[PDB]
């Protein structure tokens, strides 16, 4: 029943946004650039597809600095385009694909007020899609108090912070534990967001950000036994909509030790094949390139259903995989080092 | 010196690759690492050496223990951070000795 | 007491040696190191050297290649035998003995 309506508002971006998840790199086309010797083969090689004349007006000294550069600027445009056209049902959509910048952007911000450098200085170090809406608090920047108070006001983040960060807080936690608090209340927020736009966006929006809930919990713990955070500081960042919330997040929490995080995802098929996927052997991929793979393969699943907005979200994490893909590609032409060049992610 | 700068070529490719892997799992983790600094994890100590009949001044390389980055990485990237900071621990060894 | 060392380079060779534990902020809340864009004037870098050279907790200087190369004058002027100063490779730039400081003073070297 959605069908019968979706197209009269959204019937254009969602033609638009498949052509443009069009213009993605094949396996095949990673499996050309990875042929070449110097980046003006990467260039040679980008000319023939979508990208082409993405390093035109620009200096002869090509780096990979400008390549990484200069693939963000086309993925933001790519994305500027089609939210500056949604309307509200897919716009408040898109700006939820937006808060996984703005958070980190918040934490640059945060990180420049704790240390009293001008907020201005960071603008541009901030990701181009978490650009504020009003730089009122960026133009003040007189106090972290100042800043805590502009952003309740100034951006429709405030929502999120008043759930989990106080000011006495903001000055007390590190903010690593910030930025990971942030994030389980978006994430969990945008799930619950997600399941009100019922039937086909639920329902293949949902299993990635289930996915996304799930690596949270196994990465925030194997990263944590060597650390400061305790039991109850895990069980605090994880997010709550998981498949492992009933239980495996409390066993994750208990957990001090990677045998017992593997016997947690060993009670899952969908992520004790990521466990048997990678022993961290030498020459082996790494547990996190399986969860990259997995990630790669729930978002290519979600352009299977026609009407639903799960397409503008995996595109975005698709371009974001293949920028990451060209520049990984592009470092190991540059650096010589072709050895392991194959660590690319495949997309389709 | 010559032996020295051949195996500081050989570590800093290892550590310049090393950071390819943690942008590709990390992110722009670099903004975050320059942007917070706090207290160094290694220091140097001089030494004296009277070897030759001469005295001639040398560095000791001395670490403190705490992480000064420890939660860096703990959203995504951590696995790869780690062996990266092990890297660059690596390579700094070979710089004291250099010195 | 001990020395730091300090860092004069492009984004990825400082956050690198951020990570291997390098960096400390001073008293005066001024770093043990400077970050070079490719927009970067010679006396950005020029002077930042001439400063970790003079100050008194500085033990050791790292310099990308390509920016040691770009600030060879005063570089190849620092003479003093203690506060030591390492030409270092990096992921897009030369390798670590072209032009080097140290090699060309030695007679015995081809």
């Amino acid at each position: 029943f959605p069908e019968l309506y979706f197209n009269v508002d959204n019937g254009y971006l969602e033609g638009l946004v498949r052509g443009l998840k069009a213009g993605v790199l094949s396996q095949a086309d990673y499996l050309n650039l990875v042929q070449c010797e110097t980046l003006e083969d990467l260039k040679l090689h980008l000319q023939s597809t979508d990208y082409g004349n993405f390093l035109a007006n620009e200096a002869s000294p090509l780096t990979v600095s400008v390549i990484d550069d200069k693939l963000k600027e086309k993925m933001v445009v790519e994305f500027r385009h089609m939210r500056n056209h949604a309307y509200e049902p897919l716009a408040s959509f898109l700006d939820f694909i937006t808060y996984s910048y703005m958070i980190d952007n918040v934490i640059l911000l945060i990180t420049g007020t704790l240390h009293q450098r001008s907020i201005a200085e960071l603008v541009p170090k901030c990701h181009p899609l978490g650009s504020f809406e009003q730089m009122e608090a960026v133009n003040i920047a007189q106090t972290p108090a100042e800043l805590y108070n502009a952003i309740l006001v100034d951006t429709p983040l405030a929502a999120f912070f008043q759930d989990c960060i106080s000011e006495q807080d903001l000055d007390e936690m590190n903010i690593e534990i910030i930025r990971n608090t942030l994030y389980k209340a978006y994430l969990e927020s945008f799930y619950k967001f997600c399941t009100l736009l019922g039937g086909t966006t639920a329902d293949a929006m949902c299993p990635i950000l289930e996915f996304e809930a799930d690596r949270r919990a196994f990465i925030i713990t194997i990263n944590s036994f060597g650390t400061e955070l305790s039991k109850e500081d895990r069980a605090k960042l994880f997010p709550h909509c998981g498949r492992l919330y009933p239980e495996g997040l409390a066993q994750l929490a208990r957990a001090d030790d990677y045998e017992q995080v593997k016997n947690v995802a060993d009670y899952y098929p969908e992520y004790k094949l990521l466990f048997e996927g990678a022993g961290s052997n030498p020459g082996d991929k790494t547990l996190e390139d399986r969860f990259f793979e997995h990630e790669v393969k729930l978002n290519k699943l979600a352009f299977l259903n026609q009407f639903h907005f799960g397409v503008f979200y995996a595109f975005v994490k698709l371009k974001e995989q293949e920028c990451r893909n060209i520049v990984w590609i592009a470092e190991c032409i540059a650096q010589r080092h072709r050895a392991k060049i194959d660590n690319y992610i495949p997309i389709f | 010196i010559i032996e020295t700068k051949m195996l500081m070529g050989e570590v800093m490719r290892e550590a310049a690759f090393s950071l390819a892997e943690a942008k590709f799992t990390a992110g722009d983790f670099s903004t975050t690492v320059i942007q917070n600094v706090n207290k160094a994890q290694v220091k140097i100590r001089a030494k004296k050496d009277n070897v030759a009949g001469v005295t001639l001044p040398v560095f000791e390389h001395y670490h403190e223990g705490t992480d000064s980055y420890e939660l860096t990485g703990l959203a995504r990237g951590g696995e790869q951070l780690a062996k990266l900071k092990r890297n660059y621990a690596k390579a700094v060894e070979l710089l004291v000795e250099l010195a | 007491r001990g020395k730091l060392i300090a860092v004069i380079g492009d984004e990825d060779t400082v956050t690198g040696f951020l990570l291997g534990g390098i960096g400390e902020l001073n008293k005066n809340r001024h770093p043990n190191f400077l970050v070079v864009e490719k927009d970067t004037t010679i006396n950005e870098i020029e002077d930042t050297f001439r400063q970790f050279l003079n100050r008194d907790d500085i033990g050791i200087i790292l310099i990308n290649q390509y920016i040691a190369e770009m600030v060879r004058h005063a570089l190849d002027a620092h003479q003093r035998s203690i506060p030591a100063v390492l030409e270092i490779p990096s992921k897009e730039h030369p390798y670590d003995a072209a032009k080097d400081s140290i090699l060309r003073r030695a007679k015995g070297m081809f």
